[PDB]
């Protein structure tokens, strides 16, 4: 998920924009749903996902906000000590405590129905046991308990006039969500929303920690501990899932980090080589970034300087400099089944065998699988959401960094080997597998292009549509599930946004889709965007149907 | 006594919803939902309960299982009853919009049954404040706030020391998962925010 926005000093012909790009992976019926709530202290317009009450991507107005997920680190293991017979009697706080238990029937279609037994502790629900030791994790979560309070801060920052209202709101908000805020006036905002955890002093967040109760949360932290700001010197901010502040601390996954390669770069590098930037240059951003190989910044340069010195006619050069040239952006070919340039077959081949010969090398098996994807691991259907640099290709970049990362490398990723002998090496391997695979004119090399797919199955791998009731785009972009322009004007607000396929998943029982089924498939893929109308008088001549309620109460 | 609902679309069919109180409000804007996504939200629905293999079979009991033992209805339930009343009414309003709706479909299932029912074979359900609570539950909490894998890194820790020996072990760790890395490029500058605590 990424957003931008710019205020006084960097909009142009506005007074503060905003651009979202909430990702989830892209579904069919919409992730989204747009919906416009007037009346009753509401006044907004924006589409959310899963039709919640909270509005997540919209404007009320006077302020209009946005968000990408936080990543921070508010969810704990507690290693449960169980008694070695009654493994659901635990030690804590010097009792012998007796689990919480639940027990749950599932239907099942076609079988008897079955029912199983869930635990729960003081701690958290128990995840997992451990028999041989006798242990029972617990996952305790720093919003557990505040689930609703969070939905309706949620619905509450929406009617927001101003940085302090929404402030009240963002505070009661406990997951790990960054928020994003501009205004009619020119200020943006943002501030990184969550409870976390103020844990014992040398509590490791990234391990299990003994569920006794010495180790228990002091409680939680507060709020002025949470990374924010108001009109940032910049006179912009931006977020693609990056670390908010300085020496903030990461959820503890192994697979996501927070290091010196961050995509957010393609977001920052775009926006600084304008002076002020109209709604129009922001979208382009959108555009550029949904199309870039994030990869191509970040490792030619250490590409260039392995094989300086190797002529004009090496192998491995005639690679290197075909990406010197390049300018990152893909395009899809006129068949529209591949690329027009090879880069990222280039990069993806190069990285799986630096990685195989570094992290595959020195983390042992099976973890060394965590680290030897490229990140182009692409489909049929294509990548079920965002694209980045993997955790192994942003831990290969640590290490490439050498004194310029601030990391120290206590395991050398190289195993003594020079760096620039496997870069050459690798490189010359590259060649020839796609020597291999695309044929001996590299001119007529056709790399395949990664498509994208609007699925009949939920994020949860639950059919949600009929089997291929789905869409496909031939061109993959790197871009939210659906985006949002708002622009605060001298007039009020312009907005727009765009939710594919479309506003509706009917399909009649004669098997009529509705006339906005997939009004909004081509507008996706081609970059367009419809209005987002808040007032009366400027939706009035687009309405096409209107509905009378009159509900007994 | 009665309140009075308007339910407009627009060209690309968005609803825009005008009620005088917060439960008319919610309940025409359940009610827009019930009409355009009818069969997602039930899904959705049994996707964030883990009620799946209810109308889809074995496939799916893994992942009821999952589903309902990372949650606790009882927390659910009480906390929704702590909820202000005008906060109530946002869920139940919005739950009472989607039953409103079922109730036309059965008035003339010929014409508004989503196909998907008559396909899967089953029935659109019963709404409540508690399945509109999970919803946002199942696939925003459970989404962006509940990741971890702390158990598998004291497998990874394990591994390590075992190869390179506690010490280096441990080193390597914290080479590769890292608590923070200082040049993280970052959203705020450090001069406006650098995180303490
Ligand atoms: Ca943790």
């Amino acid at each position: 998920s990424n957003v931008w926005l710019v205020g006084k000093t960097k909009a142009s012909g506005a007074k503060a924009i905003l651009l979202n790009g909430p990702q989830f992976g892209w579904f069919n019926p919409a992730y989204t749903y747009g919906i416009g709530l007037h009346g009753a202290g509401f006044n907004i317009v924006g589409n959310t996902p899963f039709a919640y009450p909270a509005i997540l991507f919209g404007h009320n107005g006077h302020v209009s906000w946005g968000s990408t997920a936080g990543f921070g680190d508010g969810v704990d293991i507690f290693a449960e000590q169980v008694s070695p017979e009654d493994p659901n009697s635990y030690l804590h706080q010097g009792q012998w405590k007796k689990m919480l238990s639940r027990q749950e029937t599932l239907n099942v279609k076609g079988e008897q129905p079955i029912t199983f037994e869930i635990y729960r502790t003081v701690h958290g629900n128990v995840v997992k046991r451990d028999k041989t030791t006798h242990t029972a994790y617990s996952k305790a979560r720093a919003w557990d308990g505040k689930e609703l309070t969070s939905l309706m801060a949620w619905v509450k920052q929406g009617q927001a006039q101003n940085w302090q209202q929404w402030l009240d709101q963002a505070q009661n908000q406990a997951l790990t969500i960054n928020w994003y805020y501009a205004d009619k006036d020119g200020n943006i905002g943002y501030v990184h929303t969550g409870h976390y955890p103020d844990r014992q002093i040398n509590h490791d967040p990234r391990l299990p920690v003994s569920g006794t109760g010495e180790w228990d949360w002091k409680g939680i932290q507060p709020f002025a501990n949470n990374p924010k700001v108001y009109n940032p010197k910049s006179g912009y901010i931006a977020n693609w899932n990056n670390s908010p502040a300085k020496n903030y601390p990461a959820s503890d996954l192994f697979a996501f980090l927070w290091g010196s390669a961050d995509r957010v770069k393609e977001i920052d590098n775009r926006i600084e080589a304008y002076d002020k930037l109209t709604a129009d240059d922001m979208w382009a951003i959108l555009q550029q970034t949904s199309r870039v190989d994030l990869n191509h910044r970040l490792f030619t340069p250490f590409l260039t300087q392995a094989t300086q010195g190797l002529p004009s006619n090496d192998n491995s050069v005639k690679l290197v400099s075909m990406l010197q040239q390049w300018d990152g952006i893909n395009q899809l070919s006129s068949d529209g089944k591949h690329y027009i340039h090879p880069g990222s077959a280039i990069l993806d081949i190069w990285l799986k065998e630096m990685l195989k010969a570094t992290l595959g090398q020195t983390v042992p098996a099976p973890f060394d699988k965590w680290y030897l994807a490229s990140g182009y691991e692409t489909t049929q259907e294509g990548p079920t959401g965002s694209l980045n640099i993997s955790t192994g290709a942003k831990l290969l970049y640590e290490s490439l960094l050498e004194d310029k990362s601030p990391i120290s490398q206590s395991i050398d990723l190289f195993s003594g080997q020079p760096q620039n002998d496997v870069i050459r090496k690798t490189l010359n391997t590259t060649y020839q597998k796609m020597i291999e695979k695309y044929g001996d004119n590299p001119a007529n090399w056709q790399t395949p292009a990664t498509a994208l797919t609007f699925r009949e199955n939920n994020f949860f791998g639950i059919p949600q549509a009929l089997p291929q009731e789905n869409f496909h785009q031939n061109e993959y972009h790197n871009r939210g599930t659906e985006n949002d322009l708002i622009v605060f004007t001298e007039e009020g607000v312009s907005a727009w946004d765009v939710v594919a396929p479309g506003q509706s998943g009917f399909i009649s029982p004669q098997g009529k889709p509705s006339p906005h089924y997939q009004d909004q498939l081509s507008l996706y893929q081609q970059f367009g965007k419809k209005p987002l109308w808040l007032n009366s008088e400027d939706v009035a001549p687009y309405i096409e149907s209107t509905e009378t309620l009159i509900i007994e109460r | 006594q009665s309140t009075q609902i308007k339910i407009e679309r627009d060209n690309y069919g968005v609803p825009h919803i005008y009620a005088n109180d917060t439960y008319s409000l919610f309940y025409g804007y359940g009610y827009a939902v019930a009409q355009d996504r009818l069969f997602q939200m039930e899904m959705a629905k049994r996707s964030t309960q883990g009620t799946v293999s209810e109308v889809f079979g074995k496939d799916y009991i893994s992942f009821d299982k999952e589903i309902r033992n990372n949650y606790w209805p009882d927390s659910i339930h009480k906390q929704i009853n702590q909820l202000p009343s005008q906060e109530q009414d946002i869920l139940r309003g919005y739950a009472d919009g989607m039953n409103a709706w079922i109730k036309q479909i059965n008035t003339k299932p010929d014409d508004l049954m989503p196909k998907q029912f008559i396909d899967y074979d089953f029935l659109p359900s019963q709404w409540t404040s508690f399945d509109v609570a999970m919803i946002m539950v199942g696939t925003l909490a459970n989404r962006f706030s509940d990741m971890n894998s702390e158990i598998d890194n004291l497998a990874l820790l394990t591994a390590l020391k075992d190869k390179y020996g506690e010490q280096l072990g441990v080193e390597f760790f914290n080479q590769i998962n890292w608590l923070n890395n200082p040049n993280a490029p970052t959203t705020i500058s450090s001069e406006e925010f650098t995180y303490s605590d």
